[PDB]
């Protein structure tokens, strides 16, 4: 219901269940109507049997690991320069120990990586202070390895969701930021009604829906962002199915109540039956049995794990070196029989 | 409010188990090769090989015979080269991991066995209300079992309640929901937390009270409904 | 400058006093032909309006009070701009914002 | 222009307005026609430049652990080796000695050869714990270190060196501002070399200054400081930013004009000051000058390694090399 | 808080002011040092004091 012109005369009057109430078609609303001042001098409302306000749906995207590749960490410059400097050392340890070979290769490749195999230790003091200066770096650059990797895995935490209507991303409309509505309802009165909301008023007048269903299944999809029906609603909505949750506060406190006409011999009643019911408990019941129920709860959002991304690189490399020493064994059986 | 600890599966968080199957096979691969390779004292076998590679993985702590080959050694080097990567990865991981915040139980508020059948559980949960009051005779009359065991827990006075429920002789404080807001919002740190407001047991509102046939009844109503509508009821 | 005012004995040593409230006076001084006289201010502080333990009686006091009075012909000091003081004295285009 | 004034000013002087409420900047020629209340918002001359990640820190290898710390640790480590050399001799020189405590601190990436005993083993397993711990708890810290901030270019308000003389500077400064305007005449009158420099970046339209500062063809672009605040706090994330308003070069304010002999400029300077005594300028303030990006906050990244971010352990390497070649020139003597 | 490394002015500016000269109502001084103010502004004169 929302008053708006025929377009045709310049009388204006309500549209939907307010004004078939109206018209005189039924003599009672029973179903979720909001209590506002615009219709409250036209009907008359009970007691209400339901206090909710004003939430925003959210799709709550999956987290996903931002990491690529092991390479990220280093530049390939840097593994360029280790590679060079890797091999200078060994030649430098080399020279020392023939002065005062491949033994050299193996023990610096075996001190920089943990391969275990480059046995054979420099005698020369030269020697000893440059082995151990190379482990030392060795050591250094993987603790600074690991420590940049887990800093950057720290960090990686998807975009923050909405929060309340305050939030800048809201009062600041652009081409991504939908946030539509019903397009004829209380929220589309309160949010015309508002002084300081204009740009969010105009900015929604032209992706408003037609139903609440509509709305949650574009918002299930990737064509809405946001969802600013209700909180009965939208709190069931997201408790029955766990790919949708809610954001914010609520922001509009009001309650469901019954509808009449100004004139009708029902209101006392309906309200001292809504009364009782609710001292008693029979609301309690009746939330319970339709509405205090749910399928999968929330858990808040905890740290991705590492997918086959990681494999990605790793295991190529892997298999690059298995193939390269497949197609060697050949030439270095070659060569020792040579 | 709780703290909350981590799972004692988190250990395995970091790395889903397609991943491990997946190194699992990549080991087993490498060491069959390796054997494969090392044909072209101490007799090369399979089981040796695979010993070696195993504890060179993790840190190769255990102590191993390396093999005599020459692509031997280029294929154990690459596979540390591996296992480092995947160790530093692995240690990252778990480390991200270990950051955890609070969380609530969240009660669903007078429907749960918790507040029904506290017999068949834990020891039993020592919730309790101010005695002599509304609240009192509403329970009594919507329930009698809660009413009988919250008779044992009778606190009384809010600010004792309080100083029972923070030093844990008490485990829930049932009372009107905006005392109990209000005093949520002004106590001590933030130990003290308040059920969502959409689990509310006999719901209710502050209003004004008129005559019994005045005519400002309708002008009151309109007047609070525009100040709804307008927003200065959140600033207030 | 030579800078005339209490210390702390309610005698008045005459200090010297300097820095941007100085310059600024004496490019004043330059600009439009007139000598001048600093003293510090006896209270001590910028002024409001209090009241007193006789009857009820509207009075200033600090570098408000002085100018009021008649005991100074001009205050050269980081005074702020406000509604309250504006009503009594007259304030020039600000110089530090 | 020609004498007469020109737009509401001149409207203001012609006698057909009172008063000229808008964005009026108040100055000394200006004020001679007409009067000006006490402005309700300052501005003047202001910079904005871009956003720099600045994430390097090439002794952060160093930060973990104090000087102190590893001179302490070094003595230990001696005192450790000299003690199990001893007990070994009681019941394998020092130099053997010194060379396993060294491989077992940096995770035995070496080859060293154990010891036979009782005593020695347990001192070298107390060793190995200890050196465990370190390592830990190095790269713990160094992991804790990892984390960066953005920080911002410090300018003194139009009064650096980058501003004076930017020639300096391999890089030269390029600061623009848009040309037939209040800005650059009040630049010429005041500085002669600076406007000289910056003639020959003379680019046009606010936008066309902002996508180029954007893009990176400019350094700095010279505005008003009100459109530039405005501006930045509407920018397609927080790349952009504006000085502190306490370094902005001739200071002003907006004001309402007013005839010169009206009777109502003392009321309307009041009802002002009682508009910034109340609170509600704040409230103005925050409902129209405000972004999204204005109130943000310095964000943390973390930022990846290079080369340049790796300087001093490479330094430290070819130290050790110089000083090994050194000595062994000198040893090769004797 | 420029000259002590241990104190820091944390926080946004509020009651947004200004300092000025203050003088008796019915001055024959207003106006001429509010246009010396002003030109000291315009000049440089300010920059160089704060400087
Ligand atoms: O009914 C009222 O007039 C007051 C009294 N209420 C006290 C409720 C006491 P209990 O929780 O029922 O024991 C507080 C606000 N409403
Ligand atoms: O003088 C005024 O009345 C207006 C005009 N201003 C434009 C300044 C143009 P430039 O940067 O000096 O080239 C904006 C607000 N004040
Ligand atoms: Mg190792």
């Amino acid at each position: 219901g929302t008053q708006e012109r025929v377009n045709n005369s310049n009388k204006k009057e309500w549209n939907g269940m307010m004004g078939e109430l109206l018209s005189g078609q039924a003599d009672m609303i029973v179903a979720p109507l909001t209590i506002n001042n615009e219709r409250a001098q036209y009907i008359e409302f009970s007691k209400p049997f339901k206090y909710q306000g004003l939430t925003i749906l959210v799709k709550k995207e999956i987290p996903r690991s931002t990491l690529d590749s092991f390479m990220q960490p280093f530049q390939s410059t840097l593994w360029l320069l280790v590679g060079l400097s890797v091999h200078v050392v060994a030649v430098m340890l080399y020279l020392l120990d023939r002065f005062s070979l491949s033994s050299a290769m193996w023990f610096s490749w075996g001190v920089l990586l943990n391969s275990g195999i480059g046995e054979g230790a420099p005698r020369s003091f030269s020697a000893r202070i440059l082995g151990m200066v190379w482990a030392g770096f060795a050591m250094i650059i993987v603790a600074s390895y690991t420590a940049n990797l887990a800093a950057f895995l720290v960090l990686d935490r998807p975009e923050e969701r909405i929060t309340g209507i305050n939030d800048p991303r809201l009062r600041n409309p652009s081409d991504k930021f939908i946030y539509a509505t019903v397009k004829q309802s209380s929220v589309d009165i309160y949010f015309r009604r508002q002084v300081e909301l204009s740009t969010m008023y105009r900015h929604m007048e032209k992706h408003n829906y037609e139903s609440a269903a509509e709305a949650i299944q574009a918002v299930r999809d990737n064509k809405l962002h946001a969802f600013i029906w209700d909180s009965a609603v939208l709190e069931f909505e997201a408790s029955q199915k766990c790919d949708l949750v809610t954001t914010g506060e609520l922001f509009f406190r009001s309650g469901f109540g019954i509808g009449m006409r100004k004139d009708s011999p029902w209101k006392q009643n309906v309200s001292l039956s809504i009364l009782k019911s609710h001292e008693n408990g029979f609301m309690e019941d009746l939330d319970k049995t339709w509405v205090r129920y749910q399928e999968c709860d929330s858990r808040s959002n905890a740290p991705a794990t590492l997918t086959f991304e990681n494999m990605a690189g790793v295991f190529m490399l892997v298999a690059g070196g298995i193939v390269a020493g497949i197609f060697l064994i050949f030439i270095e059986i070659a060569y020792k029989r040579h | 409010r709780s703290n909350g600890t981590v799972s004692p599966s988190a250990f395995l968080e970091p790395f889903s188990a397609d991943v491990w199957v997946m190194m699992f096979v990549m080991l087993l691969i490498v060491s069959a090769v390796a054997v494969f390779v090392f044909e072209y004292g101490p007799s090369f076998t399979i089981g040796k090989a695979i010993w070696l590679l195993w504890g060179l993985v993790f840190n190769n702590s255990v102590p191993v015979q390396n093999p005599k080959g020459t692509t031997s050694k280029i294929m154990v080097s690459v596979w540390a080269f591996f296992a480092v990567i995947f160790l530093a990865s692995y240690t990252a991981n778990l480390a991200a991991f270990m950051i955890q915040e609070e969380y609530v139980d969240q009660v669903s508020g007078l429907s749960d066995k918790k507040f029904q059948r506290p017999n068949d559980f834990s020891p039993p949960f020592r919730f309790g209300t101010v005695p002599n009051g509304s609240t009192e005779r509403n329970i009594r009359n919507n329930y009698a079992e809660m009413h009988a065991y919250m008779g044992k827990f009778n606190q009384r006075g809010v600010d004792d309640a309080l100083l029972s429920l923070k030093t844990g002789k008490l485990d829930a404080f049932i009372y009107d929901a905006a005392v109990l807001n209000y005093m949520a919002g002004r106590d001590e740190g933030c130990k003290l937390v308040t059920i969502g407001s959409g689990k509310v047991f006999a719901s209710t509102g502050y209003g004004i009270a008129i005559q019994k046939d005045s005519g400002w009844k309708r002008q009151v109503d309109l007047a609070i409904l525009q100040l709804f509508g307008d927003g200065e009821m959140e600033e207030l | 400058v030579i800078c005339t005012g209490p210390n702390d004995p309610r005698h008045t040593v005459p200090q010297c006093c300097y820095g941007f409230c100085i310059d600024l006076l004496i490019k004043l001084a330059r600009t439009m032909n007139f000598t001048y006289e600093v003293h510090l201010v006896a209270d001590g502080k910028f002024g409001t309006q209090e009241r007193v333990n006789n009857s009820n009686k509207k009075e200033w006091n600090g570098m408000m009070g002085e100018l009021l009075s008649g005991q100074a012909d001009m205050i050269v000091a980081p005074l702020t701009i406000n509604n309250e003081r504006a009503q009594y004295i007259e304030f020039s285009k600000p110089f530090k914002y | 222009i020609n004498g007469t004034w020109n737009g509401m000013i001149g409207e203001v002087v012609m006698k057909r307005a009172y008063m000229a409420v808008g964005s009026l900047t108040i100055n000394e020629e200006r004020s001679e026609v007409v009067d000006f209340s006490v402005p309700f918002i300052e501005t003047g001359i202001s910079v904005m430049v871009s956003r720099s990640n600045g994430t390097v820190s090439p002794s952060a290898f160093l930060e973990p652990f104090s000087a102190d710390v590893w001179v302490m640790m070094f003595v230990m480590l001696l005192i450790v080796s000299a003690v199990a050399v001893f007990v070994f001799e009681y019941f394998f020189t020092i130099g053997k000695a010194i060379w396993l405590l060294w491989g077992l601190v940096f995770n035995n990436s070496v080859p060293v050869q154990n010891p036979k005993g009782t005593t020695s083993k347990i001192m070298v397993s107390v060793w190995a714990f200890f050196a465990v711990i370190f390592l830990a708890s190095y790269t713990a810290n160094l992991a804790a270190f990892m984390i960066q901030e953005e920080y911002v270019d410090q300018v003194s308000g139009l009064s650096d060196k980058k501003f004076q003389r930017p020639n300096d500077f391999s890089p030269p400064f390029r600061f623009g501002t848009v040309p037939n305007g209040s800005t650059e005449r009040n630049i010429r009158n005041n500085y002669a070399e600076m406007h000289a420099y910056m003639g020959k970046f003379n680019q046009r339209g606010v936008d066309d200054a902002l996508l180029s500062l954007k893009t990176g063809k400019l350094d700095a672009f010279i505005y008003d400081a009100a459109v530039l605040n405005y501006m930045a706090g509407r920018d397609e994330g927080c790349k952009l930013v504006t000085i502190g308003s306490g370094k902005v070069f001739a200071s002003t304010g907006y004001g309402i004009a007013i005839q010169k002999d009206s009777g109502w400029k003392r009321q309307v300077d009041l009802a002002i000051l009682q508009l910034f005594g109340d609170g509600e300028m704040e409230e103005l303030e925050a409902l129209w000058l405000t972004g999204i990006c204005h109130n943000e906050k310095n964000e943390v990244m973390s930022s990846q390694l290079d080369i340049d971010n790796m300087a001093g352990v490479f330094y430290m390497l070819g130290a050790a090399m110089a000083l090994s070649l050194i000595t062994f020139i000198c040893e090769h003597l004797f």
